[PDB]
């Protein structure tokens, strides 16, 4: 078309030109601080609507907020909850059996959302792995005492969410 | 190209024998047709100059065990010339076979395939009809009202032959139905 | 014996500091679990500073992490991949769907947990399980690594 | 001819991706995909489930684009159901479907570009990832399977200060997809790897059934936002681009430009965002607050029923698609008047693309197959369901 | 079932198939393991949740044995080793503890069926001193249990015997198979998964097994040359067989059974050249015509042809 | 290549009957080959087990319902062959390789 | 003088030693495709045009002109070849 | 001198340096922050008692919310 | 002679632990790059890491499949990873520095460039395995065509200096570095080293997730160490003779008493240590060439360029008779 455009399309072929744009801004990062969190000194953020292990609450007296209603284990998507309840010996409507298949469930916050009275949580915590199947399926006292271990974070959240819900 | 205008210019225009049943809804134009017209009701819906229908977006099935022909085919079409949807359906049961339209639509392959696979239904001059979504040597047509959720059989290791294999099903805990009606 | 057993056990915490030091895992990328595993790997948690490097072939691997559903169709495919993996090795169920079938538990397709086709050694809870959950079942794995005495066995063998 | 059986077991290439490829040297006669190895039975699983229950099975399909597919099945239970959902929670459904298509197409060009051995972006491009996962889980409590778009509308209201903090993630972004661009676009390696490889005509788009950016890289303009409207897209400016050649440096560069129109879109909705409900307002289709259900007979009934039985939908069948980030994803769901599904049968525009790899790949190289099957941007959960 | 077994020596060859059987039954399986907790690894896959439960325990040791005892209403061991270490001799390995475990399982006292796992060929008056101590064993086992039942199977063949793929190693490596009698001694070699069915067979029984040794050989009588052509027939090799008189075996099996107790460090396990095992090819070890074979256990066994034999397809 | 159009009558569809055996018993070596039968079965016995399920349905008189039949074992045998699954004793859905029965049945469980 | 290749014998004794050591220490505990011979009977040709150049390279300072245009003539048949093969697309792998 | 071997807590020491002490829990971990913007702003971080063998399961309740940055409430308000 | 195993192996241990440390070098670099930090707690700053991993790969059981050629398959990394370390013995690293004081030298490194293509070619047809060999293949018909043009290059410095002797290579640049007016040259030679290298953006054997097998892919333990080891140690002797060639070596940048003061080897191991970051850069900077097109580039770009600067550089000094 022209000698000079020919000329400077011939020169950025040979010398890579393009090529050097490249280089340059990946130096440029080389210097930048790093993004990368020293686990597990240091964690990522989360918030209170975080849906973590599932835990069983109960009242500050110490009685279990849990009826047996059994709304959390229709609305279970994933058909992970088993509750059997029968009359306890002083007439209250309480379970004698609350298991969460934690391989079954899919961590959706459903049987949260359906519960009356805040009984079934899922909780903060996400750290759980374990070396056995068998320590995945959470029985009742297992979940109580996760409501016992989790009991003011899980508070503290309720009291930050429940302008929301 | 709007609803009213298919509903009025497909009855003035199409052979009276293709089409038994026409809807006009909000929920979509629909022509139901016998099996031996789908075919050829495709392909005038294609290349009329007024109809246009270029894209096939799916066929599906529905399995209907109260009738005598219980599979519903459902061919889902668009046309971006005149931006407008159709819906074209036909009946089928589980010995006859009815019309492929591949040679319309190349998309139609893998869609047939699926409607084999899952409900039975066969399709002539299909240049490759095999199973596409099941395990190979499956049995059955999940997708049938009849077909178990959970199947027939399950697959585990098998350490004395030093492989996977198939065997009837074991439930630990069974799928528990909650019939709320 | 009281000089060979101290011996002895220094040499396995030199074994034990090396294996869990370089682990490298094959990933069997499955289903979703997989971008939460991908976000692992990458520059926020940046598994390779723990020495942690992913491998393309199971013979240059060390642990395979099984991440998704698995189907009965893929199941000799993991499997046939499990059994070209030199020793010693680990397996890590990752999410729901890998650990007891999760969401598809019930389904005529799928297998009812990984651990039917091969032994697990950490399952990770989670529907994905996130990437720091990820992070901490692979500590989890170095300290069951850290309790290995292969040489002290070998010598008493 | 020899057959190459290429099946990558880690997400690499997929994962569960298997290939059979004839070859004459290194060039490919045809290209035969082998899939199922992800089949779960979603759609069997369904039915099975109430309208409620049925929600995640689609956060799962492709479970790169969560949201999109969310609101189509949203959209379909609310056309069955007649139902009309309050404008505030429409800004905030269209907001989150540009967030995902960003996440989308942040992962799907940068696991391309690392699969044909630039490995930078993908760092640098899922760092932002990051970034938008926050907005997911400060919403919905989940990372990524949020389940936050339902039938009527959302599940909840936006904690306090996170239209800030979006704002702030877009005042910075552009300048991420320049360095993202400038790292690929002009670089004569990435141009000799994507430049007319896997050609389409606008006659084998439409023939194969395309859609998305496969379609729009052939220079057919058609996109769902526009055609078929849905929520607030008729109230927000964007631009539709189109492709000249139909191969893979247009896609990829079609796909940059998507990205610049989202933002240009979620910056609107940030602006536009009006005040009020965020849930559909008939007390026979949408949960209770906590407070009313403690205080409120009707409300208590209406929770037990919400939460066991769920809602009914009248007998009828509809097709309903959205513009999901990967094409054209469409339910055909049918209802038989009770409260589970019928028939709920899913249209992945992944199953149409994959099904399109022989003719693309015919011809090409075998290193060129990869590159092809990125350009599709294949999840195997929609392709399989 | 509601049986509990404690299954002792299940790490090795016929513990896995076994295992199995036990596993399939419904049977509750407990598997007490020694060394590395990766040696019952493999068994874990086994049967539904719970239902396999590996345990550490050690063998010199009696509050472990009971530990991993103390639950249990079955007790079946497998241990045994056809070859010494400088920590375990052969009538440690062989005899030692099996009477432990019988004692222990005397003094826990809930033990309803207590099996024995011997060898065919065990006597008083045998050349290989494993099999003294096996004959040993019995006896003490007997003596402290007299209902107790005990098996004898004859060379099991499997995916991970130590004959065949011994041979076969030793030929593509080699190019050639010794034989170390002339290729004449006769013995009826057992597919492995006979003889965990004879094993389950005896537990299910209506009690009839108590007290018996049963002696569990193959459908059909071999010479190792013989089966040195099966293996040759599998492998699709050319077969090169070389005869090795005994005194010429015996010599290149000396070394290592000699400085087996003097030197401070382990040695590699003998492949061919064990010197116990040549002792023992000296003479042949058929069933008895008065024992009980598979017959009054009502099992027929498998043939070696095709399926026994169907691992060798891996060395092709 | 193509899927056929449905049999007209009996005559046709016995001929794709033939055909069909033709080609199940024609694959018979390879499979003895990829599932190593040589030591286990007769290949007549496959044979035989191929035409006794061809005589088991000879009471069919609908040539669409034979048509059917002929493509599920088409289908069935293409699995066979080309992504066999080895057991042992069974290959695909057949076994390869003075009481009454109530009283065994009994013995058994109370589900007969 | 050869006296400097002793020392790169024992280094070559050393390597193999080195490499059986860190070798063997862990034993303790139907398509032809003619563009490959192509690509290798070019590789030849300028694996000999190297070999001829190397003493032309070290001897320019006394074949001064005449040895100049010699090797110029054997690069220029030799170039003729490389244009033939050019040509006829040997140097094309697609 | 658990620096030399263990890189992971050296990285922690770095970063402990200019650090502000916001509190200890009853097992003896200490909880610093910055106060300034590097990832964010996000300056909280944990040194754990046990400079071997520690994990990120031994946070307690208290302190979990604060080190997640899902509350601004440290170990002891929440406490009191 | 009783002292030359001793320096031999002060030769062969310090590279040993040189690529030990260059491999996490490419991965701090690369990491820094990708604004995260790459190993940091497998010790302080994460500097035990390359001892854990070689500890690692001698504790992992070797597999050796079921092969006909299980000669050959242990062989070929061995071959490859001696011929990675022979080279050095010739390499100088200051004045009187070398260990063999070759006067054929230039040859004898042409000579081991060319023999480093049996251990890939016999890795890939013994390992019984189509894709292995595939590769193999390709990779071995890739470094056979950039050797020309590494030989080309290495006429156009003999030109320039008259002697085979690399130290006299070295000297012969007291005057000026060679790499100021060959610069283009010296462009091609380290485009030409890393498509000899097998590395990015030539590194075939790294695009298993482009359905091109590696040639190395059965390979496992130290076979995989031996061909990773060879690697790195090429890599560090092409930046090496980068140095020797064109950046005059061990010589100072200035001929003044200032720069005369640190020692050669200090010069010579700074510019190695900035060609080995290019390498890194480079890897961390570009996607990867297709099979075709990289040879395409072998044989229509750098052959061509090569014989034309041999071609001006001989005519050049022949005419003003500026020749050694
Ligand atoms: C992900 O990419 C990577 C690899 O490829 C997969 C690697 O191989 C590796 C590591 C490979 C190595 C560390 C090999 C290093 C080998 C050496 C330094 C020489 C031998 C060193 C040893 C500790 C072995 C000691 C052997 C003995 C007999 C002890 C007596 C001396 C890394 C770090 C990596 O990042
Ligand atoms: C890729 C590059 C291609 C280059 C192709 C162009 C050049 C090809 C060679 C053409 C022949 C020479 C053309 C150059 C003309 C200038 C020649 C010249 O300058 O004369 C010199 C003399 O040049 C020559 O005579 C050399 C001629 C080269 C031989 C070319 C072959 C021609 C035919 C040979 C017949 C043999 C049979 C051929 C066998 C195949 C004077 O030197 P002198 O006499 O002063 O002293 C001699 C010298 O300095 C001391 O050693
Ligand atoms: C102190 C710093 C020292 C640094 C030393 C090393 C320098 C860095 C080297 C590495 C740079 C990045 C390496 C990655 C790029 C590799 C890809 C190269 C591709 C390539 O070769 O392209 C060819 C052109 O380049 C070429 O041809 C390359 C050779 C260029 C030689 C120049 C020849 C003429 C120069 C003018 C001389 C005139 C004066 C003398 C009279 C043309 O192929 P293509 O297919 O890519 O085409 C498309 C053109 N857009
Ligand atoms: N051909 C054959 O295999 C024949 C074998 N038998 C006998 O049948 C039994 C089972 O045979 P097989 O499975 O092949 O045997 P293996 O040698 O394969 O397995 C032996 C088992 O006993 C354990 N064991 C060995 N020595 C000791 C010890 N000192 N302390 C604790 N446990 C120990 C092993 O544990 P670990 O893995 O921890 O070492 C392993 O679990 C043995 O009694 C054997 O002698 C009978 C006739 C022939
Ligand atoms: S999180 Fe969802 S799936 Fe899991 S138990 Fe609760 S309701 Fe069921
Ligand atoms: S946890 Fe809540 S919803 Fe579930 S049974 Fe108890 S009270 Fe009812
Ligand atoms: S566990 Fe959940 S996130 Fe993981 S693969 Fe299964 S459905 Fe997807």
């Amino acid at each position: 078309k022209d000698w000079n455009t020919v000329f400077e399309r011939s020169i950025n072929t040979l010398f890579l030109t393009e090529m050097v744009r490249g280089l340059s801004l990946t130096l440029k990062y080389f210097f930048d601080p790093k993004v990368t969190i020293n686990y597990p000194f240091e964690k990522g953020p989360l918030s209170p609507r975080f849906r973590g292990e599932h835990a069983l609450r109960r009242y500050p007296t110490g009685e279990e907020r849990c009826i047996a209603c059994k709304l959390c284990e229709a609305v279970c998507p994933a058909q992970a909850i088993t509750i059997e309840a029968e009359e306890r010996e002083d007439g209250s409507r309480r379970t004698t059996r609350y298991d969460i298949d934690m391989t079954k469930c899919i961590y959706c916050g459903f049987c949260q959302e359906a519960c009356p009275v805040d009984a079934i949580v899922e909780g903060p915590n996400f750290e759980f792995a374990t070396e056995t199947h068998e320590e995945l399926l959470y029985d009742k006292e297992k979940l109580l005492e996760n409501g016992d271990r989790w009991e003011t974070e899980i508070a503290e959240n309720l009291r930050s969410e429940s302008l929301y819900r | 190209m709007d609803n009213q205008f298919i509903f009025k210019y497909s009855w003035e225009t199409l052979p009276k024998k293709w089409v038994k049943k026409m809807e006009r809804s909000e929920h979509g134009n629909r022509f139901d047709t016998n099996t031996d017209y789908l075919f050829q009701l495709l392909c005038f819906l294609k290349l009329h100059t007024y109809t246009r229908v270029q894209v096939l977006i799916d066929i599906c099935g529905v399995d209907y065990p109260s009738r005598k022909r219980r599979f519903e085919v459902v061919y889902n079409l668009l046309s971006t010339r005149y931006n407008s949807r159709i819906r074209v359906q036909t009946s089928a049961d589980e010995v006859t076979r009815i019309s492929s339209v591949v040679s319309l639509f190349p998309s139609a392959g893998w869609w047939e395939r699926e409607v084999w696979d899952m409900f039975g239904v066969s399709f002539i001059n299909h240049p490759d009809l095999r199973r596409i979504l099941t395990d190979y040597g499956f049995e059955g047509h999940p997708l049938r009202k009849d077909f178990p959720l959970s199947g027939y059989v399950q697959v585990r290791y098998d350490d004395p032959e030093k492989r996977v294999v198939s065997e009837p099903i074991e439930m630990t805990q069974e799928f528990r139905y909650f019939d709320f009606a | 014996s009281k000089a060979a057993e101290f011996v002895i056990s220094k040499v396995d915490d030199l074994m034990n500091w090396a294996r869990t030091g370089s682990i490298w895992p094959m990933t069997f990328g499955l289903a979703c679990c997989a971008v939460e595993m991908m976000h692992t790997g990458a520059a926020r948690y940046d598994l390779d500073r723990f020495g942690i490097i992913f491998r393309p072939s199971p013979r240059q691997s060390d642990c395979m992490i099984v991440a998704g559903t698995l189907t009965n169709k893929m199941a000799p495919a993991l499997r046939k991949v499990y059994d070209q993996m030199p020793e010693p090795r680990w397996v890590i169920s990752m999410g729901s769907c890998a650990n007891g079938g999760g969401y598809y538990h019930y389904s005529y397709s799928v297998v009812r947990g990984c651990d039917r086709i091969v032994p697990v050694d950490i399952y990770v809870p989670g529907c994905p399980p996130t990437a720091e959950a990820l992070l901490y079942g692979l500590l989890q794995l170095q300290k069951k690594i850290n309790r290995r005495k292969d040489f002290l066995h070998w010598w008493n063998k | 001819n020899f057959t190459l059986n290429f099946g990558p077991q880690h997400p690499a290439a997929h994962g569960v991706l298997r290939l059979v490829l004839e070859m004459n040297g290194e060039v490919v006669e045809r290209a035969e995909p082998h899939i199922g190895l992800l089949h779960r039975g979603t759609e069997k699983l369904i039915e099975y489930k109430t309208y409620l229950q049925a929600l995640p099975y689609f956060d799962r399909l492709d479970y790169v684009s969560m949201m999109a597919q969310e609101h189509a099945y949203s959209l379909a239970v609310e056309k069955l159901l007649n139902c009309e959902v309050p404008l505030r929670a429409q800004y905030i459904r269209v907001l989150f479907c540009e967030i995902t298509r960003i996440l989308n197409h942040l992962l799907a060009l940068t696991t391309h570009a690392m699969d044909v051995g630039a490995l930078t972006p993908f760092l640098w491009a899922f760092e932002e990832r990051e970034k938008l996962l926050e907005f997911y889980e400060r919403v919905s409590g989940a990372r990524m399977h949020a389940s936050f778009i339902r039938p009527g509308g959302v599940a909840q209201d936006l904690p306090l200060g996170l239209c800030r903090d979006i704002d702030s993630f877009t005042q910075q972004f552009a300048s991420r997809i320049d360095e993202l661009e400038e790292m690929l676009t002009g670089n004569r390696i990435w141009k000799q790897r994507l430049v007319d490889i896997g050609t389409v005509t606008a006659q084998q788009a439409k023939d194969w059934g395309f859609s998305g950016v496969m379609l729009r890289g052939s220079g057919v303009c058609w996109d769902l936002r526009r055609a078929a409207p849905y929520d607030v897209y008729d109230q927000l400016d964007f631009d539709v681009p189109v492709g000249t050649r139909g191969d893979c440096y247009d896609r990829y560069c079609i796909r940059i430009e998507e990205m610049r129109q989202s933002l240009r879109i979620i910056v609107q909705c940030l602006n536009q965002m009006p005040s009020g409900m965020i849930k559909a307002d008939d007390r026979k289709l949408c949960p209770p607050s906590r407070c009313r259900m403690k205080l409120s007979m009707e409300s208590l009934i209406h929770h037990f029923e919400l939460y066991t039985e769920g809602f009914s939908v009248p007998a009828s069948s509809t097709y309903t698609a959205v513009e999901a980030p990967k094409g054209e994803f469409g339910v055909f769901l049918v209802s038989n008047g009770s409260n589970r599904p019928y028939r709920c049968k899913i249209r992945a525009p992944g199953f149409a693309h994959l099904q399109g790899l022989d003719f693309m790949s015919k011809h090409h190289m075998l290193a060129d197959v990869v590159t092809i099957i990125g350009t599709q941007d294949i999840v195997f959960g929609e392709v399989d369901r | 079932s509601g049986i509990v077994a404690t299954v002792f020596g299940a790490t090795g060859f016929l513990g896995r198939y076994l295992v199995q059987q036990l596993a399939k039954m419904g049977s509750q399986v407990l598997v007490p393991f020694r060394g590395s907790e990766d040696s019952p690894r493999h068994l874990k896959l086994m049967g539904d949740l719970g239902q396999v439960v590996p345990m550490k325990f050690d063998p010199r040791d009696e509050d472990s044995i009971k530990a991993v005892m103390a639950k249990a209403n079955v007790v079946i061991n497998l241990i045994g080793r056809e070859y010494e270490t400088r920590n375990f001799s052969f009538e440690d390995a062989n005899h030692h503890i099996a009477e432990k475990l019988a004692l222990v399982a005397k003094e826990h006292g809930g033990i309803m069926r207590y099996i024995q796992v011997s060898c065919l060929g065990a006597s008083v008056s045998s050349p290989s001193r494993m099999l003294r101590a096996k004959a040993a064993a019995e006896e003490a086992v007997l003596n402290a249990l007299p209902e107790a039942t005990i098996m004898r199977p004859a060379t099991m063949i499997g995916t991970e015997d130590r004959i065949l793929n011994p041979w076969s190693m030793f030929v593509k490596k080699y190019g050639f198979l010794p034989l170390i009698g002339g290729g004449t001694t006769k013995f009826q070699p057992v597919y492995v998964v006979d003889v965990a069915a004879a094993i389950v067979a005896a537990l299910k029984d209506d009690g009839s097994s108590m007290g018996k040794t049963y002696e569990l050989g193959g459908p059909d009588v071999f010479t190792t040359h013989e089966l040195a052509e099966i293996m040759y027939d599998m492998i699709r090799e050319w077969p090169r067989y070389v005869k090795l008189p005994f005194p010429i075996a015996k010599a290149m099996a000396a070394p290592r059974d000699f400085m087996v107790n003097k030197v401070p460090f382990p040695l590699p396990s003998p492949q061919i050249f064990n010197l116990d095992q040549i002792n023992a090819l000296t003479t042949d070890t058929l069933v008895s015509d008065n024992a009980l074979k598979f017959q009054d256990l009502d099992l027929v066994p498998h043939k070696l042809k095709g399926y026994p034999v169907e691992f060798l397809i891996q060395y092709r | 290549i193509g899927v056929p159009p449905n049999s007209a009558n009996l005559t046709e569809a016995r001929r794709r009957v033939f055909d069909f055996f033709r080609a199940a018993c024609r694959s018979i070596p390879t499979i003895m080959d990829i599932y190593n039968l040589q030591d286990v079965v007769a290949p007549s016995q496959l044979r035989y087990a191929i035409s006794a399920q061809i005589r088991n349905n000879a009471h069919i008189t609908d040539p669409k319902v034979i048509d059917l039949l002929i493509f599920k074992g088409m289908e069935e045998l293409t699995d066979i062959v080309d992504h066999a699954k080895q057991r042992h004793h069974i290959i695909g859905q057949y076994v390869v390789g003075g009481k009454t029965d109530f009283l065994k049945n009994f013995y058994t469980s109370n589900y007969f | 003088m050869m006296l400097e290749f002793a020392p790169i014998f024992i280094y070559l004794v050393i390597s193999l030693l080195v490499s059986l050591i860190l070798l063997g220490v862990p034993f303790l505990f139907s398509r032809f495709d003619i563009r490959f011979y192509l690509v290798s009977i070019l590789f030849l040709i300028f694996d000999l045009e190297v070999t001829f150049f190397f003493p032309w390279a070290v001897s320019l300072n006394k074949i001064d002109l005449f040895g100049f245009w010699s090797m110029m003539a054997f690069l220029f048949i030799l170039t003729i070849g490389f244009l033939y093969e050019w040509k006829r697309g040997a140097l094309d792998w697609e | 001198m658990r620096c030399l071997p263990d890189g992971n807590l050296l990285q922690t020491k770095i970063h402990n340096i200019g650090a502000t002490l916001v509190g200890v829990d009853k097992f003896g971990n200490k909880y610093y922050q910055k106060l300034g913007d590097t990832q964010y702003g996000r300056h909280r971080w944990v040194e754990y008692a046990s400079k071997d063998r520690y994990n990120a399961s031994q946070v307690p309740a208290e302190w979990h919310g604060w080190l997640h940055f899902i509350t601004d409430h440290t170990g002891d308000e929440l406490l009191s | 002679y009783i002292a030359v195993p001793a320096e031999i192996l002060g030769i062969i241990l310090p590279l040993l632990l040189g690529v030990a440390f260059l491999v996490l070098a490419e991965r701090k670099v690369m990491a820094f790059v990708q604004r995260r930090k790459g190993p940091d707690v497998v010790g302080s700053f994460g500097l035990l890491q390359p001892l854990a991993d070689g500890l690692k790969l001698i504790l992992k059981e070797p597999i050796s499949p079921s092969s006909a050629n299980f000669f050959l398959f242990r062989m070929a990394p061995v071959a490859t990873f001696m011929l990675s370390l022979v080279a050095w013995a010739v390499v100088p690293f200051d004045y009187g520095m070398v260990l063999s004081d070759l006067n054929i030298g230039l040859l004898y490194l042409f000579a081991i460039s060319s023999l480093g293509v049996y251990g890939i070619i016999i890795a890939g047809r013994s390992s019984n395995s189509k894709y292995a060999f595939l590769g193999a293949l390709r990779s071995a018909a890739q470094m056979v065509s950039y050797e020309v043009s590494i030989g080309l290059i290495l006429i156009t410095v003999l030109i320039c200096v008259g002697s085979c002797n690399l130290s006299e290579i070295v000297m012969a640049q007291k005057q000026i570095w060679f790499g100021i007016p060959l610069f283009p040259v010296l462009v091609m030679f380290f485009i030409s080293c890393l498509a000899e290298t097998n590395r990015a953006p030539f590194d075939l054997p790294e695009a298993e997730a482009e359905l091109v097998a590696g040639y190395n892919v059965e390979y496992s333990s130290m076979g995989f160490a031996l061909f990773f080891l060879g690697e790195y140690a090429n890599m560090i002797l092409m930046s090496g003779l980068c140095t020797l060639f064109f950046l005059g070596g061990w010589l100072p940048i200035l001929d003044l008493p200032i720069f005369k003061k640190i020692p050669g080897s200090i010069w010579f191991s700074i510019k190695v240590l900035f060609f080995l970051f290019l390498y890194i850069w480079v890897r961390a900077a570009f996607p990867r060439y297709r099979y075709d097109q990289l040879m395409g580039l072998g044989w229509k770009v750098f052959l061509p360029l090569s014989l034309a600067w041999v071609v001006s550089v001989s005519g050049l000094l022949v005419t003003f008779q500026w020749l050694p």
